[PDB]
């Protein structure tokens, strides 16, 4: 029904896993970077990282592990996707052509079973005779790596422990052994099982179960000279080997939680640890040589190494250089130096790889008034939080805020941006709290503190939200307006309400308390930026959380918990309630086109509220009764409604084209489905190219940014143009086969833990845009009996030169 | 807590068509002061009801009738266990019959019903179990 | 709350001298749940601690969930001083040296006992003679504790008694501190403290805490 | 709440975490029909309920008088507190009506065009949802207490029916069959339930206090006869201590839940059959018929809603703790069903009304006139 | 009650035709009564007016015709 | 001590200061992973 | 205008249900 | 068990010699022992049976021998029971049928070129051997299958009766297909 078009204007930039090994050739060492759906293979050379190949799999790379079967030279690659597609790939070098052939492939997913809390865990046997997979609670898939069979039989082994936190394969055991930490109501414990292919069940492990601390989250296997595993938690670092147990409780790891680890020395002497606070540590295992010829452990020591990006995966490459992959911030290459730098840090940032982190919000703005809109994104999470400017060549400019930006809005009259910041503050013993680091709020040209007389857990970590006013050109914080204590800024819009000609920075917020989940008090404060000051003009104490706000024809529209009400500006500068609507669970998201309102609920799908001015009341035109958790919504046209899924999907709803009865028209129909494979956080109307009038069949443009950093385009398509690309899409699959032998229809199929349907009403822009970069001889296979429709279309067929032409304007849209 | 115990015994053992006001006044003065104590009084009432001697049950129902209307907390607890109150007061339980006196048992049932219509008229919509109960008596058991 | 600790306390309460040192001191699984709040785990601790050979859980007949506990060592030491000097003393000793330390199941099947333990069909009466083999059915029999008759008779009598007075209590409540302070009734001889634990486990009362200690009420 | 939202858009927490956390919060906040009502057409008590496998929109119901009423469970109106109307009803006037009490009804998995109802009139009827007529009628020698269809098997359409007779009956929707029969039980089979994980695995619970794990393909007896005390291992190995009248597999099929008239509830490993020793406290159960219960799906920790006298009890499946009692009914409740998408509960009891248990903590914000104390001053 | 035994509520054994009953209405099987009488001690049967040498209670049930 | 970090080639990173793979040739996978 | 059927989650109760009528109408 | 365990084959005495030859010309590794009065040990027969059970070989027995020793053979946990001329257990009440059905092995195969010769009771007896549950007890099978089909074969039944015979035959024909491989010349 709806003809859409999804293309990527910015490939994902957040890494999910980095592995160092010998995958390209047996001599040089590689750094395999796993972004969301991309695989960057590098080669460590004399002049830094030199890329060799970037390959995009048809899946979300969940685990990548480099392993070397005995009798084979290089390190084969094992990759598992979120849709549970397994593939073993080996880099084949043949002259100039380089092919990553799939040695083994298949889908490993059971017909029923809850995905685990922690996530997908994939581990290779240290001597590589099995691939342990933790996909669902209570089960444990095993894939034996034996060359003899024509097919590897993946079988499950039941787990008596339902809540497994992290499982690793132990070293130096004559039979395979897994050491895992699990959680029961009693607490968290470590238990080792022995797994046998010839038996297909578990046996007793080398050592009996111990008791570990209640927040243990990591298990680090130690290589052959030591054996056993290292358990890392929030407080203590423990070692188990069968008979020896000693743990340290270093006060440095008190502040943050270790989240990533890597091995420096092959004999397990040194380990690199990273936390959530960007700190880098080195964990050292002390040697103990005995007269019998066996070396044992003496003690454990960890020390500060400096500060890096907020690492989720780090690896040691060579010569004291360490890669620091960051989902939240920018990936780095850091050099570990022998001496400090007079600041106590042993690391120096050699280079930074840009990464639009979580794009919490974006705004499209056209400075200097051309047809080119320039995009300002609220990227970064905690320390690398920055406004990014996207400007052809996709330029990116960074503005380090050193805090978390939440929402952004442009006020042309004041020639300024407005961003909602949020900085982490540790409460002190003086009764207040102190900033951990200087931030854009504490480094503002001018500052003010909110003073509201609405109302008159110590020692914890307190979050304070601020409003920042950013200059269009200099991009410096002119004014920081810190909100109340224990107050969260949720939504912010710039609009002129009523007949009053001044533009306002109207921001909705809620007050958060540790004693209850869903906030019950909040504020709708109106601000005005005049002469470098942010004065307060109005204030409305709502009972709930103002999740989202829009401007509705000069009337403020806000969502308060499960109520979407309308506020009209009065002549005495006040808000009043005009029309409410309570049939909702949590109106998280709101959009508007004309007198229509689109509401996106946490549980239910999109809802199309309406406003009839004659009666001055709200009306529920239609509701999508399908249960879908929402992340973003947008009104494409007056009849197409676009929404983003919690499970990385996009759907398009229509107002029941065949509406006959009253119950039929109430039901919005999900007419387009697509699995983007990434979590859309914001929908914005605009385009980044020279805005053209004449014959542009790609009607409309809606930019969307995702958690992993992709910026993409959603564009409506004509009836005929949807069709010829669709079978072009269909035939383009038979020529360029995927890497893990994943069907494209499978990767793009709508997927949810209770429902899976093939994609419809959506054309993958990335796939058809790949028709350009194929060789001409293989282009003929794509264009064999293709019929081109233009105007009336008197069956004029098509040729290769025709299809390269049409896709070209599909490359200039983004 | 001791005082409230003495009052409850006195009203149940008064043996009159109408309970003495002074004592009811005292119960009320004790009930509001503390919400917990009000809950304890509610508890006491049901226990007194589940014993014997429908006349004492009839005297108990007069206490229950007063604490329903003027106390939302008590108004919730009656609804929370409206099934048990239905068997104790109306004698709708198939097993337990109304104990003697028989004429007192007649008064307990007759006075109980007249409350229910008013019970439902003033508080039927707000309290959903109460609305179900009135419909259950009127239509199922007639 | 440890099951090892839990079972120990009940053991201390037992009126050892009341039964002339003949019945080994029984403690119930119902009163085990009293000391340990999470029953879910109490069974789990006692389960491995059953196969650990330091406890014997015997199934009784006063209700469907009647599972008694007898100390293993005390179960051993007392059967010989009871079996010896009697005609049945012969193969009960074998039962002790073979069956007890090799199995922990609550009831033994016909093929199991005859084959695994090599028992004939004539001496089996001797175990039935004095409380060694009960009668589950034709094919299986629960493990017995000798001289268990008197205990349950007093136990059931006591449970009824305590239940009765609790009901009789004015306003159908009776403070727990008012059990210990008041002299134990002569009708029940197993100990007032012994029984109040039993209803707590049997959920015939609820340990309702208040300003004046903790209170027990019949279920509503 | 807000922290879960912020941790989602930032990417610290995987998106499933908020969904599971908000799902389990809704279950804890379950309360009576705050925005709902079920249309009352059952003159007698209601014995069974079943939500359609797909889209969870229409719900069947079977009364003690024999009428079966198909319901509608979404607000087609703009206003709230909607009434769950009945699209159709197979009443007395129907030529093919259950003459006697209908015990359990079930939607056919994989589509909503057909559903099966089994009654105490010794018949299992296949129905056409569109035309509201029958297609196949299966008569039985003894009364029928339960019937289940495999929710995951795609290679067969076997429906397992347990009669008052001591032997299981396996009818195949494909063809007639009605002749395959499982032997190994001794008394009335009160509950049968297929395994959601394995297509051919069936659990049968009967009055001989034995629950047996069968394989339909298997031609030699049962696989596991679950025992209580996990002895070494039939005419023995009692599953419970009375009359096992309940059966409900967990969400993933890895564990089995059984309820008997011994006022006890047990959780059993599906593969080997050893009980996991979860005590659950006392679960009141005096029903002499099939007791129907359900388990929550798609939450942080799975829940089980089992009928408990005139109330419904909520327990953590593995922890075995009593969450709350949903005191809404006036007579004994015999069936409860769970709406997976919205975390709602529907309860059929013997007071002739289906009650809806909907999550609370979402209330309209004013600018309650009935919520005040009227004490004199 | 059984009161050295097992202390269980003994059923009220009633007879109908050639069927023996037991309530507390479980039918009393001849195999069941044979089991019960098989485990009676010699002293108990002697006190019970029976000679164990010549008349034991199990033999009063028909196992061989 | 902390330092003494491993090296694989002294020339690596000593002088410190794209293409998308579209397969055309197909070689059948010699193994396939199956699930029961 | 059909109310039930469709909305696929094997035999979608139309191929299978016709068999029941193809053998019971006898 | 590892590999093929002890297998028992029951065939008419005129067929045993042919069976022992085929094993020697299609798979020599199999060890085949024949139970007979002539035998090959000139001693007590129990010995041979025990030896076979132990070596996990193949034992060939005459039909009359299975009747004679029904409590001795069935207790040795055989892995496969193959009946040549399997219609010899066509009568459910025959002692040979009772002896043959006492095997507890889930795998049981009947080799009979003419399974049914007289009535559906003949078919039920064979199918009660291979799959006891598939067709139920004889009283149910006699009433619900055989009576409606044997009554509809006469050319005098009312048009409802003949259609009943068709439906009962159709139900019976497809409840036995996976367990009956019947290929004509
Ligand atoms: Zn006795």
């Amino acid at each position: 029904m709806s003809y859409n078009y999804v293309v990527t204007a910015q490939k994902p930039t957040a890494v999910n896993g980095c592995v160092t090994g010998h995958f390209t050739s047996a001599e040089d060492l590689n750094l395999l970077i796993a972004k969301n759906t991309r695989l960057e293979i590098y080669v460590v050379t004399a002049e830094g990282l030199r890329p060799v190949k970037e390959v995009g799999m048809y899946g979300k790379i969940a685990v990548m592990e480099l392993f070397r079967p005995k009798g084979e030279s290089k390190d084969l690659l094992f990759i598992l996707t979120a849709k549970y597609n397994a593939c073993i790939l080996e880099y084949k070098q043949s002259g100039e052509s380089i092919d990553i052939i799939t040695r083994a492939h298949g889908n490993v997913q059971d017909r029923i079973g809850r995905p685990s809390e922690t996530g997908i865990i994939g581990i290779i046997d240290p001597e590589c005779r099995m691939i342990g997979l933790r996909l669902y609670d209570g089960l444990f898939k095993v894939i034996p790596l034996d060359r003899d069979n024509k097919e590897l039989k993946a079988f499950n082994i039941r787990l008596e422990e339902l809540h497994v936190i992290d499982v690793k394969f132990l070293y130096g055991c004559q039979a395979p052994t897994i050491c895992f930490v699990y959680q029961d109501p009693q607490g968290r414990h470590v238990k080792t099982y022995e797994v046998s292919l010839r038996e297909k069940e578990f046996n007793k492990g080398p050592w009996k179960q111990e008791n570990v601390e209640a927040e243990a989250s990591m298990v680090i296997a130690v290589p052959e000279p030591f054996g056993g595993a290292i358990i890392i938690g929030q407080e203590s670092i423990t070692y188990h080997n069968g008979d020896k147990y000693l743990a340290i409780a270093p006060p440095i790891i008190k502040q943050s939680t270790i989240v990533c680890h890597n091995r420096v020395d092959p004999n397990g002497s040194r380990y690199l640890l990273g936390d959530m606070e960007g700190r880098l540590f080195m964990l050292l295992l002390e040697k103990e040589e005995q007269m019998d010829g066996t070396v044992t452990l003496k003690d454990l020591r960890v020390e500060l190494l400096g500060e890096t990006s907020i690492a989720e995966c780090l690896t040691y490459l060579d010569n004291g250089v360490v890669f620091v992959g960051s989902r939240l911030g920018d990936s780095q290459l850091v050099k570990l130096n022998v001496d400090s730098n007079e600041q106590g840090s042993y690391v120096v940032a050699m280079e930074t790889f840009t990464n639009l982190g979580p794009i919490v919000d974006m705004c499209v703005v056209d400075l200097e008034r051309q047809g080119q809109g320039q995009l300002v994104t609220c990227s970064g999470a905690f320390k690398e939080g920055s406004l990014r400017i996207i400007r052809q060549k996709l330029h990116i400019r960074t503005v380090p805020l050193y805090e978390s930006p939440r929402k952004i809005c442009y006020q042309e009259v004041s020639q300024c941006f407005g961003v909602l910041s949020s900085r982490i503050e540790v409460q002190d013993t003086s009764g207040g709290t102190t900033a951990l680091r200087p931030s854009a709020s504490t480094q503002a040209l001018s500052s003010s503190v909110s003073s509201s007389k609405l109302f008159s857990s110590f020692g914890e970590e307190v979050e304070v939200h601020n409003l920042l006013i950013i200059d269009q050109h200099t991009f410096e914080v002119l004014h920081a307006h810190q909100f109340l204590q224990n107050e969260y800024a949720l939504s912010l819009v710039s609009c002129k309400l009523g007949k009053d000609p001044n533009t306002y920075f109207i921001v909705g917020t809620a007050m958060v308390y540790p004693e209850e989940a869903e906030p019950k008090q909040g504020r709708i404060v109106v601000f005005q930026y005049s002469d470098g000051k942010l004065q307060t003009v109005a204030e409305k104490e709502v009972k709930g959380a103002v999740y989202s706000m829009v401007e509705f024809n000069g009337k403020l529209l806000a969502s308060i918990n499960s109520t979407v009400r309308l506020y009209e500006w009065t002549t005495e500068k006040e808000l009043r309630t005009e029309c409410n609507h309570y049939n909702n669970i949590m109106a998280l998201y709101l959009k508007t086109k004309g007198d229509f309102i689109l509401v996106g609920d946490l549980m239910r799908s999109v809802l199309l509220l309406a406003y009839k001015p004659m009666e001055g009341n709200f009306e529920e035109i239609a509701r999508d009764f399908n249960p879908n958790w929402m992340s973003a919504v947008e009104i494409l046209d007056d009849d197409n409604f676009l929404g983003a899924e919690n499970a990385f999907n996009l759907f398009v709803c229509q107002k029941d084209s065949a509406a006959t009865t009253d119950e039929e028209r109430q039901h919005l129909q999900e007419v387009g489905l697509f699995h983007l494979g990434e979590f859309v956080n914001v929908f914005c109307h605009g385009s980044l190219v020279m805005q053209n009038l004449t014959s542009t069949p790609t009607q409309g443009s809606v930019l969307f940014g995702t958690v992993n950093g992709m910026i993409g385009l959603v564009t409506s398509l004509s009836e005929s143009w949807y069709n010829l690309l669709l079978d072009m899409q269909n035939r383009l699959n038979k020529v360029i086969k995927s890497v893990g032998k994943i069907e494209h229809s499978f990767w793009r199929s709508f997927h949810t833990e209770r429902k899976t349907e093939p994609a419809t009403g959506f054309i993958d822009g990335d796939l058809i845009e790949s028709f350009l970069d194929i060789s001409r001889p293989k282009m003929q296979e794509v264009v064999a009996n293709l019929q081109y429709d233009d105007g009336s279309g008197m069956k004029r067929e098509a040729t290769a030169d025709d299809l390269i032409k049409v896709v070209e304007e599909l490359t200039r849209i983004h | 807590d001791q005082k409230l115990s003495k009052l409850v015994e006195e009203l149940t053992t008064s043996g009159e068509p109408r309970l003495n006001p002074e004592k009811m006044k005292e119960l009320k003065k004790i009930c509001k002061s503390s919400e917990e104590q009000l809950s304890r009084a509610y508890r006491l009432l049901i226990a007194q009801l589940t014993q014997e001697h429908a006349e004492i049950r009839l005297s108990a129902f007069q206490i229950v009738e007063e604490l329903f209307v003027r106390s939302h907390q008590f108004r919730m607890l009656v609804v929370s266990n409206f099934q048990e109150f239905l068997e104790l007061t109306l004698g709708t339980d198939p097993a337990q019959p109304l104990p003697p006196p028989r004429e007192a048992a007649q008064r307990l049932r007759q006075a109980t019903t007249r409350a229910v219509e008013g019970w439902n008229e003033k508080f039927g919509e707000a309290y959903k179990k109460l609305a179900l109960g009135y419909h259950f008596l009127r239509h199922n058991k007639k | 709350g440890s099951a090892r600790a839990a079972v120990s306390e009940l053991m201390q309460l037992f009126p050892r001298g009341l039964f002339e040192d003949a019945l080994p001191p029984i403690v119930l699984r119902s009163q085990v749940y009293s000391l340990v709040p999470d029953r879910t785990v109490a069974d789990r601790q006692l389960k491995e601690l059953q196969e650990q050979g330091e406890i014997r859980i015997v199934q009784l007949g006063f209700d469907l969930d009647a599972h008694g506990i007898i100390f293993t060592e005390d179960y051993r030491t007392r059967v010989l001083k009871a079996c010896d000097g009697r005609p049945y003393a012969g193969a009960v000793q074998k039962f002790l040296a073979s069956v007890l330390p090799a199995c922990g199941d609550l009831s033994f099947q016909q093929d199991q006992m005859t084959q695994t333990f090599g028992f004939r069909d004539s001496e089996i009466t001797h175990l039935v003679n004095a409380g060694v083999l009960t009668v589950r059915d034709a094919g299986s029999w629960w493990l017995a504790v000798p001289g268990a008759g008197r205990f349950i008779k007093y136990f059931v009598k006591g449970r009824q008694a305590v239940l009765s007075m609790v009901r009789k209590a004015k306003y159908r409540e009776l403070l727990l501190s008012e059990l210990l302070g008041r002299r134990a009734p002569v009708v029940v001889r197993l100990g007032l403290t012994y029984h109040v634990h039993d209803l707590i486990g049997a959920q015939l009362v609820d340990c309702i805490s208040t300003t004046s200690g903790t209170l027990l009420r019949l279920p509503e | 709440m807000l922290g879960f939202l912020s941790a989602r858009q930032t990417g610290l927490e995987d998106p499933l975490r908020l969904r599971r956390a908000e799902s389990t919060r809704r279950v804890l906040g379950l309360e009576l029909n705050k925005d709902r009502d079920v249309e009352r057409i059952h003159g007698g008590g209601i014995n069974t309920l079943d939500i359609e496998p797909v889209e969870g929109r229409y719900m069947l119901s079977g009364g003690s008088d024999g009428v079966i009423v198909l319901y509608d469970l979404e607000n087609s109106s703009r206003q709230s507190y909607y009434t769950c109307k009945a699209v159709c009803s197979i009443g007395r006037d129907h030529p093919d009506v259950h003459r006697y009490s209908v015990e359990t009804v079930q939607w056919y998995p994989h589509d909503t065009g057909m559903f099966t109802s089994s009654s105490f009139d010794k018949t299992l009827k296949v129905w056409d949802t569109n035309t509201l007529q029958t297609a196949d009628v299966f008569n039985f020698e003894e009364t029928v207490y339960s019937h289940h269809m495999s929710p995951v098997s795609t290679k067969h359409c076997l429906v397992a029916v347990g009669t008052r007779g001591p032997k299981v009956q396996l009818c195949d929707l494909k063809s007639g069959s009605c002749s395959h029969i499982l032997q190994g039980h001794r008394q009335e089979i009160l509950a049968v339930s297929w395994s959601p994980r394995y297509d051919y695995i069936l659990a049968t619970a009967s009055a001989d206090s034995r629950v047996k794990l069968w394989d339909v393909r298997r031609a030699s007896g049962c696989l596991i006869t679950l025992d209580q005390h996990n002895g070494k291992k039939e005419s023995a190995n009692t599953a419970h201590n009375g009359k096992v009248n309940g059966l409900c597999f967990t969400s993933d099929g890895l564990h089995l839940l059984t309820v008997g008239t011994d006022n006890r509830m047990r959780l059993w490993n599906s593969s080997n059959g050893e009980n996991t020793l979860v005590n659950y406290g006392k679960v009141c159960n005096n029903s002499k018929k099939g007791l129907k219960f359900t388990v929550s799906c798609g939450c942080s920790s799975e829940f089980v809603f089992v009928p408990y006298g005139s109330t419904i009890a909520v327990y953590t499946v593995y922890s075995g703790e009593q969450i709350t009692m949903l005191k809404g009914h006036y007579k004994t409740v015999d069936c409860c069903v769970f709406q997976s998408n919205f975390q709602e509960l529907y309860s059929g009891s013997r007071d002739c009304n289906i009650l809806a248990w909907v999550p609370s903590l979402y209330e309209p914000v004013p600018d309650n006139p009935a919520f005040e104390d009227a004490w004199s001053s | 009650i059984c009161e050295g035994g097992c202390g269980r509520y003994q059923p009220r054994i009633r007879r109908s035709g050639l069927e023996l009953y037991a309530e507390w209405k479980i039918l009393l099987s001849p195999e069941r009564v044979h089991e019960i009488f098989k485990r009676i001690s010699d002293e108990e049967c002697f006190v019970l007016g029976m000679e164990p040498r010549y008349a034991r209670p199990e033999w009063m049930i028909v196992t061989v015709l | 001590f902390l330092k003494g970090l491993p090296v694989y080639n002294k020339s690596n990173f000593s002088r410190f200061h794209p293409s998308v793979y579209l397969p055309t040739r197909e070689y059948p996978s010699e193994q396939i992973i199956v699930t029961e | 205008k059909s109310r039930f059927g469709k909305k696929r989650n094997p035999l979608a109760s139309s191929s299978l249900l016709a068999k029941m009528r193809a053998r019971n109408h006898l | 068990f590892e590999g093929l365990g002890p297998t028992v084959i029951v065939c008419p005495t005129t067929v045993m010699h042919q069976w022992v030859k085929e094993f020697h010309t299609w798979w020599p590794p199999f060890r085949v022992a024949i139970l007979h009065e002539t035998g090959s040990y000139t001693h007590k027969k129990e010995k041979l049976i025990r030896d076979v059970a132990h070596c996990h070989g193949i034992l060939i027995t005459s039909y009359s021998y299975i009747r004679l020793m029904q409590d001795d053979i069935s207790r040795y946990d055989w892995h496969y029971v193959i009946l040549d001329e399997g219609h010899k257990i066509r009568n459910p009440n025959a002692a040979v049928t009772l002896a043959c059905k006492q095997f507890r092995t889930p795998h049981r195969i009947i080799l009979s070129g003419s399974p049914m010769q007289n009535n559906l009771r003949e078919l039920w007896s064979l199918f009660d051997f291979i799959f006891p549950g598939k067709l139920g007890t004889l009283p149910v099978f006699m009433e619900q299958f055989s009576v409606p089909i044997t009554m509809g074969g006469y050319s005098n039944a009312s048009p409802v009766q003949v259609k009943t015979a068709y439906k009962c035959a159709c139900v019976l024909r497809d409840t036995i297909n996976p367990y009956l491989l019947r290929r004509m010349k």
